[PDB]
């Protein structure tokens, strides 16, 4: 529904991007004439996975999975940018503004901390 | 005086203290245990049991 700040401080959910019905399986019609908007664009991470060192005589690393220490901090919002629609029907979306990176620091097992700059600037 | 290589014979014939010799021997042990282990742990590199 309209929560409030009121509603939400405190539990989380600040770090959550909005979502839809599970029956919103529409279709949003493109007008090539017309210029577009993203408004608002909401990343949440749900999983962070780093590739372990293969050692020399390696064979190939894998994606291990890892332990977020730095809480609901984690997501990136009101991100905004034009949708342009390309000569070939393409769209691109160009980031202009927007709360767009969040520094995060997972664990390895072991103990390793990896910090990393989750963004997509530009 | 007892030698210094009988002092423990003191227990022979005292149950109790016998008993609480082996209890303070197997505190040893149980101790030396959660060292030993704790010091391995604190050396061994996990990452390549390949090699
Ligand atoms: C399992 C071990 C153990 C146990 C349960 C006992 C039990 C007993 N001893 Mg025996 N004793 C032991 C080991 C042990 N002893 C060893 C190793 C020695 C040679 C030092 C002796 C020498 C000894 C004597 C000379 C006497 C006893 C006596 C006795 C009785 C009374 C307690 C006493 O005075 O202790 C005294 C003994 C100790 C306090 C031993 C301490 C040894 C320390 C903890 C070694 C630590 C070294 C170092 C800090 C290690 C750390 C690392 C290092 C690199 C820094 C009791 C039956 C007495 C008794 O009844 O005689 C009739 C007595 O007069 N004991
Ligand atoms: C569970 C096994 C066990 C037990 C309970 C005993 C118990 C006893 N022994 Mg026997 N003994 C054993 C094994 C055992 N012994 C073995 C394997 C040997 C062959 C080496 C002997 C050879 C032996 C002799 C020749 C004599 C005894 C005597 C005695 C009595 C007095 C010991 C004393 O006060 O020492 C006092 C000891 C000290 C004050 C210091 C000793 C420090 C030694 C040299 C090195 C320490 C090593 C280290 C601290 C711990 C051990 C490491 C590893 C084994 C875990 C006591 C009843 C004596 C006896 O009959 O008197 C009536 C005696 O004369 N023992
Ligand atoms: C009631 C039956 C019963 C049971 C279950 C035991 C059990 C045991 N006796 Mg024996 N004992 C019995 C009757 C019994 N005894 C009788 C009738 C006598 C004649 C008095 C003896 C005399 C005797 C002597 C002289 C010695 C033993 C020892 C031991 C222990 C050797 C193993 C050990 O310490 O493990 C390692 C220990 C653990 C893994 C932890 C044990 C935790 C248990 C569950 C006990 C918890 C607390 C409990 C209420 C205390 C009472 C214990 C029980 C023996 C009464 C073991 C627990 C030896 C001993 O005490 O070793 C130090 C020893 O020296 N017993
Ligand atoms: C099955 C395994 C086992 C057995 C049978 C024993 C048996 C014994 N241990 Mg125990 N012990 C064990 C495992 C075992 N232990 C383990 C795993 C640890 C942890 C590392 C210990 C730690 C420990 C300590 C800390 C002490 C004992 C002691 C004793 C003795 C107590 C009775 C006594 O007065 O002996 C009389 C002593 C003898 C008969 C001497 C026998 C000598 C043996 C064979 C060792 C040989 C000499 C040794 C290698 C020299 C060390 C040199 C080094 C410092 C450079 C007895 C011989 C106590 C002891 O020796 O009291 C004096 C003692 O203080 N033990
Ligand atoms: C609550 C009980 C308990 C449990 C679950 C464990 C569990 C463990 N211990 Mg600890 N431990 C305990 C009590 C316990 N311990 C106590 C009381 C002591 C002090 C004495 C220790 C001292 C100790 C040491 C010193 C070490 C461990 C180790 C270990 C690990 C390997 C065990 C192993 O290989 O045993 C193997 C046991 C045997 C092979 C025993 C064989 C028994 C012989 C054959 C006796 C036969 C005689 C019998 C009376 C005849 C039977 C008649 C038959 C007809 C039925 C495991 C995590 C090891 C480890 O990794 O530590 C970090 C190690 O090195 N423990
Ligand atoms: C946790 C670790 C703690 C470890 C504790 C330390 C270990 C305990 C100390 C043990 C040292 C033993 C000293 C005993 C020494 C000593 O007390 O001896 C004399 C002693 C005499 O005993 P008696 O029966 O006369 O009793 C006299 C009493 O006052 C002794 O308490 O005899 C014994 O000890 C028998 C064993 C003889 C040992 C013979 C050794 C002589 C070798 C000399 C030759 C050397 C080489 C030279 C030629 C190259």
């Amino acid at each position: 529904q309209t929560l409030t700040y009121d509603d939400i401080v405190g539990t989380g959910l600040a770090n959550k991007c909005p979502t839809l019905d599970d029956t919103a399986r529409g279709a949003y019609p493109i007008d090539s004439s017309q210029t577009y908007r993203i408004a608002r664009l909401c990343l949440q991470p749900t999983t962070f996975l780093v590739k372990e060192e293969p050692k020399n005589k390696r064979q190939e690393a894998e994606f291990v999975p890892t332990k977020l220490v730095t809480r609901e901090t984690t997501s990136l919002d009101q991100i905004q940018g034009e949708l342009k629609v390309n000569s070939d029907g393409s769209l691109t979306f160009v980031e202009e503004d927007g709360i767009d990176f969040q520094p995060v620091t997972v664990q390895m097992a072991g103990g390793e901390r990896i910090p990393l700059l989750f963004t997509v600037k530009n | 005086g007892l030698p210094w290589y009988r002092v423990h014979t003191v227990l022979i014939n005292d149950p109790g203290r016998l008993i609480a010799a082996h209890l303070m021997h197997t505190a040893l042990v149980a101790g030396w245990a959660g060292s030993m282990a704790l010091y391995e742990l604190a050396t061994f590199d996990p990452s390549d049991p390949v090699l």
